[PDB]
C-alpha cells in the first residue's frame, strides 16, 4: 500500500482553505502550517501569470527524514505514510535538513503561549486569552481538537519537530483528510497508488502527473495534474 | 503517547449542528462540529442545494471570532463624557437592566418632548429577522431613521438590473452552462456572493466557457481566465458599449430575445442612424433609439483611444459572445459601478446581458428563485400613537429625496438609503439633530468613505448605544455597549442564498452554550428594551410584540427571552415547515426536521420565466429605460425642475435622451493629477469576513492567499515601473496621501498592478476591535485604513457611496 494524493491545479483556486482546515484539525502553533503553498508570479505587465501550488508532506517512497532520524521517531507505517513517535523525538533537527521540501517545523516556541496572556483591552469589560481558556475548559487553546490525540499529541511539546501526518487519525476511522474535505472544488483526491483501480492511480494515467523536486530521489507521492492558469486568448 | 484503543478514540464522534455563515452575503449554510462543548470545525452543509459541502476558506476563521479573546462579556457605560478619537471612553461594566434603563430613559424623553424623529437606528449586517429591531421598533418610537448600510454596499449594482429588467436585487450566474463569462471587476472565486459555489465550479467551467476578466489588478479570477484586461479605473463602460456596437454591426445580438429587422437585412452601419420602424423588437424595448442616440458612434476605435485596448480584441470578444449566445453572462462588481457616475456603468454592462439573451437563459444569469420565507412581522399601524404617526413623516437624516440626492431605489424619489450621508446630516444637524442612536452589527467609522465624518457625527450625538461583539472603532463613541451573542454560534436567525439554479433558506441556531453575558441583537435585545419601555410608561412596542409576534403553532407569545429568540425564526419560516412548501421546493415535515437539515432548497429555476413579463414600465427589457425616465421625471417634477437640471445638480454628463440609455460618463476624479499621480484600486481580502476578521491571527498567517500580498503584513501593491519612479522597494514603510487623508503601510512591487494605479486590500488599519487587529488598542492602528483615503462622494441617482475610480493618491517613504 502506497497512499498518496493527486491535486488538480485547474480546479484549485488558491484560497488556502486546505491550510486553514489543517490548522483546525491538528492544533499547530501560530506560525506553523503543515499544509502550505508555493505561489509564483511570472512575466511583465500586461503579460502576467500567477500560480498557486498547495504543498504538504509527500510521504515519500524513500524518505530521507526517516533514514537520518537517530532515534527512529520518524518512521514509515504499513500504509506508506511517514509518521512520527513524537515521544521519542530529541529535537536534533536532522529530519528538517534531510527533507528536500521544507515541510517539517520545529517547536522552538512553547505552543500556544499567546493564550497565557490575561490582559484585557477594556478592563473588566472585554475578556482575555487566559479567561477564554478557563471558560471553555481547553488546555492550551479554545480551538484545540481533541481528536488529534487519538494517534499523536494534541499539543506537541517544545523542542520536537512535526509535520503533516496525512490525517492518519481520520484515515483510521475511515474518514477523509481535513484538507480534502475542505476543498470547494474537490481538487484534492487521496488513495492507494498500488491499486491500479483507485481514483488516484487512474488520474495520473489520464493526465500527465507532475511532482515537486523528483530529482531529489525521494519518490514523493503528492502528484499535480493540469494547470492553474490557461493560455491567453486574443 | 501510545495510540488510543478503539473504545477510547474520539475522531468523528462529535456532533454537527446546522447554522449559517455571514462572512459575506453568500450566506452559506454550514454545520459546526462540537466536542467537549466547543466548536472545533466548520463545513458547508451537505444538504445545501446552492453550494453543498463546498466552502471558501473563511469558514475556518469563524472559530477565532466566537473565541476572540477581546469580545465583550458585559454591558458597559462610558465614564468620560467627552467623545473623540483622542478621548478614552473609560468604559466600566454595568448590568443589562442598567444599560437598557439608560437607553429607555433617553428614548422616552424624546417622546415626551415630541421629538421622536431625533432617534436613529443604524443597521450594518443583519439576518432576515431584522424587521422588529430595524423597522417596527423605530417607527413605533416615532422615527423615520432606520438607516441600513445598503448604499455603502452595492446599491449602484442594482440600477442596471432594475431599470433594464425590473430586478432591484442581485443575480445568480449559471457558470456550469456558460459559454462566455465577461467580468467587469468581479472576482467570484474570492469575493462576490457565492464564493463557495463559484469556487466549486470555476476551474471546471474553463473547459466550456471563454472567460475574460476586466480589472485594474490581476485578481485570482483573472489569473484563472483566458484574458485579463487591466482597465484604467472607471473606464469599464467604454468596453461594454463598444462590444454592443460591434454586436449590432456584425449582426450577432440574440434574435430570439431581442428581435430583428423586418426585412432581414442588418441595417446597423457604424455612425449612421436607423429607422425605428425597420426593426421589430421581441422582448426588449429601445434598441434602435439607443443606437441612433449614442451606440452608433461607440466604435472599437473610439474605445481603443480611451482605454488602450486593441480594437481587434474588442471585436473578437463581441463575436465570441455573439456565437456563445444566449449562454453569455456579464458580471459587474462594486469596483466598476460604485463610482460617482456609476449608475450608467451598471446599465451599460448589464445591457449586454439583454443584447446577447443571457438574462433568464441557460448559461446566463437570473434572479433568485421564489421562496415562501416571510420577511416582515405584522403591520404595526394600530400601535402607532399620534406622536409616532407625526414623527415617521419627517425627512430622513440622510437627506434622501433632495434634489441632489434622488436615490431612486425601485423607481422612487428618496426611495433609497444614503448611509454615508447620514453622518453629514448628523454633523450638520440637517434636517435636524440626532439625540438618541441605537446601532448594531456595524462599524461605519471604518467601513464608510472618509469615516472621520462619523467620528465627528457620533461625538455630537447626546446618547448612543452599540450592539456589538467587540469594541470596534464605532464603539469608541458609544455611551453604552450592549454585547451581542455571536451571530454564527450563539444566535437564532434565518438567511438565504442563491446560486446553482436554486434559492435556499438556512437556519442560524446556537451550537454552543453562551460564552458570556451577551444577548442576541435582533430578538432578545428589542424584547428586553420593549419590556423596559413598558415599565417606564411606553408600552406600544411591548404590546406589539406580545400580541402580534406569537407562536405559529400555539398562538402564544414568548414566555421569556430565550423562547422569543427562537420564536422570531419560527414565525417567519412557518411557511416552510408548518405549511406545505412543495409548490416552491422542499417539503419539510416539521420544525425539528428544518432544524436538523438546517436548510430548505427551492426547485430549479424555470428558464425564460421572466421573458415578456419584466417589472419595467414597458414590461420589456429596456435598452431605452422608460422606467428610469419615469423615476427621473417624478424626481424632477417633485423639485419643479427639468430632468436635465437634475442631471446637472447630480454631476452627471448626460443631457436629454442620454439620461435614459446606456452611454459613456467620463469617470469622476478628485484631486490634481500632478500632485496625486496614482489611482487607488481598493479591493477586498479573500480572507475578509467583511470588516470582522482583522482580529483573527490565522487571517495574517495566510494573508498572501491574496495574489501579490504578503503574510503578516498590510501592503500596497505598485507596478515595478512606479516603484522605480517613486524610489520604492519591497518592504519599505510608506505613506499614501490623498486630498482627504493619509495612511501608512508597506510597499510591494508586483507586475499584476496596472501602471499608474496602486492596489491595496481594505480590511486592515483598525485602531480598535482587538489586540491582534491594532498596534495599541484605542490609539495606534495595525496597517492602514483605506477609507481614510477615499473622499465622501456619491452615485447620486442610486444613493451609493463611491469607493473606486475617483481616488487619486501619492506615495512616499516614511
Ligand atoms: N472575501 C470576501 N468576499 C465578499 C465580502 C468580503 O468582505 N470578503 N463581502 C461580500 C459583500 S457585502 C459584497 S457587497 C460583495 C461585493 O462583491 P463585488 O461587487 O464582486 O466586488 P468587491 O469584492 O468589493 O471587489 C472590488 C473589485 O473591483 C476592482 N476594481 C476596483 N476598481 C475598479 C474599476 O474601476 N473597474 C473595474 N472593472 N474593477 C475595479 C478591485 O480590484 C476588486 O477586484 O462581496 C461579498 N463577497
Ligand atoms: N475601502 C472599502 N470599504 C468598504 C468595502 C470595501 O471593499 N473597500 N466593503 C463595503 C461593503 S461591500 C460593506 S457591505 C460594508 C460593511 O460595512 P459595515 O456594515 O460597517 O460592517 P463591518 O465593517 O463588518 O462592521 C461590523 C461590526 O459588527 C460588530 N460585530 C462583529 N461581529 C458581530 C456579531 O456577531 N453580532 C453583532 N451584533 N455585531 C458584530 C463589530 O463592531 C464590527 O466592526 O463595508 C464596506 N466598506
Ligand atoms: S482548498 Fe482546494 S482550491 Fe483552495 S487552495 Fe486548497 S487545494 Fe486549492
Ligand atoms: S516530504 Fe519531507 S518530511 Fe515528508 S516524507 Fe518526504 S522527506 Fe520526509
Ligand atoms: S528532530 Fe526528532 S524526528 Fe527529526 S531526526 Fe531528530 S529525533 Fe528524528
Ligand atoms: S492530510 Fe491532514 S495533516 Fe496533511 S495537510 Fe491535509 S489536513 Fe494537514
Ligand atoms: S465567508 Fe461567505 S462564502 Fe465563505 S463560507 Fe462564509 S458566507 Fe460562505
Ligand atoms: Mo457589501
Amino acid at each position: 500500500m502506497r497512499l498518496g494524493m493527486v491535486i488538480d491545479l485547474q480546479k484549485c483556486v488558491g484560497c488556502g482553505g486546505c491550510s486553514l482546515a489543517c490548522k483546525t484539525e491538528n492544533n499547530t502553533n501560530d506560525g506553523i502550517h503543515w499544509s502550505h503553498h508555493i505561489a509564483t508570479t511570472e512575466g511583465t505587465f500586461p503579460d502576467v501569470k500567477y500560480t498557486y501550488i498547495p504543498t504538504l508532506c509527500n510521504h515519500c517512497d524513500d524518505a530521507p527524514c526517516v533514514k537520518v532520524c537517530p532515534t527512529g521517531a520518524m518512521h514509515k507505517d504499513k500504509r506508506g505514510l511517514t509518521l512520527q513517535n513524537n515521544d521519542e523525538c530529541i529535537g536534533c533537527k536532522k529530519c528538517m535538513n534531510a527533507c528536500p521540501y521544507g515541510v517539517i517545523s520545529f517547536n522552538a516556541a512553547t505552543p500556544h503561549r499567546r493564550w497565557q496572556d490575561d490582559s484585557e483591552v477594556v478592563a473588566n469589560g472585554t475578556v482575555s486569552p487566559l479567561m477564554l481558556l478557563k471558560r471553555t475548559g481547553a488546555t492550551a487553546t479554545p480551538n484545540e481538537n481533541p481528536e488529534r490525540g487519538d494517534t499523536y499529541p494534541m499539543i506537541r511539546p517544545k523542542r520536537t519537530t512535526e509535520k503533516c501526518t496525512f490525517c492518519d487519525h481520520r484515515l483510521d476511522k475511515g474518514l477523509n483528510p481535513a484538507c480534502v474535505d475542505a476543498c470547494p472544488s474537490e481538487a484534492r483526491v487521496i488513495g492507494d497508488l498500488d491499486d491500479p483501480q483507485s481514483k488516484v492511480s487512474q488520474l495520473i494515467k489520464l493526465h500527465k502527473p507532475m511532482q515537486l523536486k523528483p530529482e531529489a530521489g525521494t519518490g514523493p507521492r503528492v502528484f499535480y495534474i493540469r494547470s492553474f492558469g490557461v493560455k491567453t486568448a486574443y | 503517547g501510545a495510540e488510543l484503543p478503539a473504545p477510547l478514540r474520539r475522531t468523528g464522534v462529535g456532533e454537527w449542528l446546522a447554522t449559517t455563515c455571514q462572512g459575506c452575503t453568500s450566506w452559506c449554510a454550514k454545520q459546526i462540529y462540537v466536542m467537549d462543548g466547543r466548536a472545533l470545525k466548520v463545513r458547508g452543509n451537505p444538504n445545501s442545494g446552492v453550494h453543498g459541502m463546498s466552502s471558501c476558506p473563511r469558514q475556518h476563521l469563524s472559530l477565532q471570532q466566537v473565541y476572540d479573546p477581546d469580545r465583550l462579556r458585559t454591558p458597559m457605560m462610558r465614564t468620560n463624557p467627552k467623545k473623540g478619537r483622542d478621548q478614552d471612553p473609560k468604559f466600566v461594566p454595568i448590568s443589562w437592566d442598567k444599560a437598557l434603563d439608560m437607553l429607555a430613559d433617553k428614548i422616552i424623553a424624546l417622546r415626551v418632548a415630541n421629538e421622536p424623529h431625533k432617534y436613529a437606528l443604524l443597521r450594518g449586517r443583519y439576518s432576515h429577522i431584522n424587521d422588529l429591531l430595524y423597522k417596527k421598533m423605530t417607527n413605533l418610537i416615532g422615527s423615520p431613521n432606520n438607516i441600513s448600510h445598503s448604499s455603502v454596499c452595492a446599491e449602484a449594482h442594482k440600477m442596471g438590473p432594475y431599470y433594464l429588467d425590473g430586478n432591484w436585487g442581485y443575480n445568480q450566474y449559471d457558470v456550469k452552462n456558460a459559454k462566455f463569462i465577461l467580468s467587469f471587476g468581479a472576482d467570484p472565486i474570492a469575493s462576490n456572493r457565492q464564493v463557495s459555489f463559484y469556487s466549486q465550479t470555476w476551474g471546471d467551467s474553463l473547459d466550456h466557457a471563454k472567460v475574460v476578466v476586466v480589472d485594474p489588478r490581476l485578481s485570482a479570477s483573472a489569473a484563472k481566465a483566458h484574458k485579463w484586461i487591466p482597465i484604467e479605473p472607471g473606464q469599464d463602460s467604454v468596453l461594454a458599449l463598444a462590444i454592443a456596437h460591434v454586436a449590432l454591426v456584425e449582426g450577432v445580438w440574440h434574435k430570439p430575445f431581442v428581435g430583428d429587422f423586418i426585412e432581414g437585412k442588418n441595417l446597423f452601419k457604424a455612425g449612421k442612424t436607423v429607422s425605428v420602424e425597420s426593426f421589430k423588437e421581441t422582448h426588449t424595448y429601445g434598441l434602435v433609439e439607443w443606437w441612433n442616440q449614442a451606440l452608433k458612434d461607440y466604435t472599437p476605435e473610439w474605445a481603443s483611444k480611451i482605454t488602450g485596448i486593441d480594437p481587434k480584441t474588442i471585436i473578437a470578444i463581441a463575436k465570441d459572445m455573439g456565437a456563445a449566445a444566449p449562454a453569455v453572462q456579464v458580471w459587474t462588481s462594486r469596483g466598476a459601478v460604485m463610482q460617482a457616475r456609476g449608475t450608467y456603468t451598471s446599465i451599460s454592462c448589464h445591457a449586454l446581458n439583454g443584447l446577447f439573451g443571457g438574462i433568464d437563459s441557460k448559461g446566463g444569469l437570473f434572479p433568485g428563485n421564489k421562496t415562501p420565507l416571510l420577511k416582515e412581522y405584522p403591520e404595526a399601524k394600530a400601535y402607532m400613537d399620534e406622536i409616532a404617526a407625526k414623527g415617521v413623516k419627517k425627512e430622513k437624516i440622510d437627506q434622501r429625496g433632495r434634489l441632489e440626492f434622488p436615490a431612486l431605489a425601485k423607481g422612487k424619489s428618496g426611495g433609497g438609503v444614503i448611509t454615508a450621508n447620514a453622518a453629514n446630516g448628523i454633523r450638520n444637524q440637517d434636517p435636524y439633530e440626532i439625540k438618541v442612536m441605537l446601532a448594531y452589527f456595524n462599524n461605519f467609522n471604518f467601513s464608510n468613505p472618509e469615516g472621520q465624518r462619523w467620528d465627528e457625527a457620533l461625538s455630537k450625538v447626546d446618547f448612543m448605544a452599540h450592539i456589538t461583539t467587540n469594541v470596534s472603532e464605532f464603539s469608541w463613541f458609544a455611551d453604552v455597549l450592549l454585547p451581542s451573542s455571536h451571530h454564527m454560534f450563539e444566535k437564532w436567525g434565518v438567511l438565504d442564498s442563491i446560486g446553482n439554479g436554486v434559492a435556499q433558506i438556512s437556519i442560524q441556531q446556537p451550537s454552543i452554550k453562551r460564552l458570556w453575558d451577551t444577548r442576541i441583537d435582533e430578538s432578545e435585545i428589542p424584547y428586553m428594551l420593549a419590556k423596559k419601555l413598558a415599565d417606564k410608561g411606553f408600552d406600544a412596542p411591548w404590546r406589539y410584540i406580545n400580541e402580534q409576534i406569537v407562536d405559529p403553532e400555539t398562538g402564544k407569545p414568548a414566555a421569556d427571552e430565550a423562547e422569543f429568540a427562537k420564536l422570531m425564526v419560527r414565525y417567519l419560516t412557518a411557511p416552510l415547515w408548518k405549511e406545505d412548501a412543495s409548490k416552491y421546493g422542499d417539503k419539510l415535515s416539521s420544525w425539528d426536521e428544518f432544524v436538523q437539515k438546517g436548510v430548505w432548497n427551492s426547485s430549479p429555476y424555470k428558464l425564460e420565466a421572466r421573458w415578456g413579463k419584466f417589472k419595467t414600465e414597458t414590461t420589456k427589457f429596456e435598452f431605452y429605460s422608460k422606467t428610469l425616465e419615469k423615476a427621473l421625471q417624478s424626481h424632477a417634477d417633485k423639485h419643479k425642475v427639468s430632468i436635465d437640471e437634475v442631471m446637472k445638480a447630480c454631476d452627471y454628463q448626460a443631457r436629454g435622451h442620454l439620461a435614459f440609455i446606456p452611454h459613456y460618463e467620463e469617470p469622476y476624479r478628485f484631486g490634481d493629477e500632478s500632485e496625486f499621480p496614482l489611482l487607488l484600486v481598493d479591493q477586498k481580502s479573500r480572507l475578509n469576513k467583511e470588516g470582522r476578521t482583522a482580529n483573527s491571527p490565522w487571517y495574517y498567517e495566510f494573508k498572501d492567499v491574496d495574489p501579490g500580498d504578503v503574510a503578516n503584513e498590510d501592503v500596497a501593491k505598485f507596478n515595478p515601473i512606479d516603484g522605480k519612479k517613486f524610489g520604492l522597494k519591497d518592504g519599505d514603510e510608506i505613506r499614501i496621501t490623498s486630498p482627504v487623508g493619509m495612511l501608512t503601510c508597506k510597499a510591494k512591487l508586483w507586475e499584476g498592478v496596472r501602471p499608474g494605479t496602486v492596489a491595496k486590500c481594505f480590511g486592515q488599519g483598525h485602531w480598535a476591535y482587538g489586540r491582534y487587529a491594532s498596534a495599541k488598542f484605542g490609539v495606534t492602528p495595525r496597517g492602514g485604513s483605506n477609507n481614510d483615503l477615499i473622499a465622501d462622494r456619491y452615485d447620486r441617482l442610486s444613493g451609493a457611496s463611491a469607493f473606486y475610480g475617483h481616488i487619486r493618491v501619492r506615495v512616499e517613504k516614511v
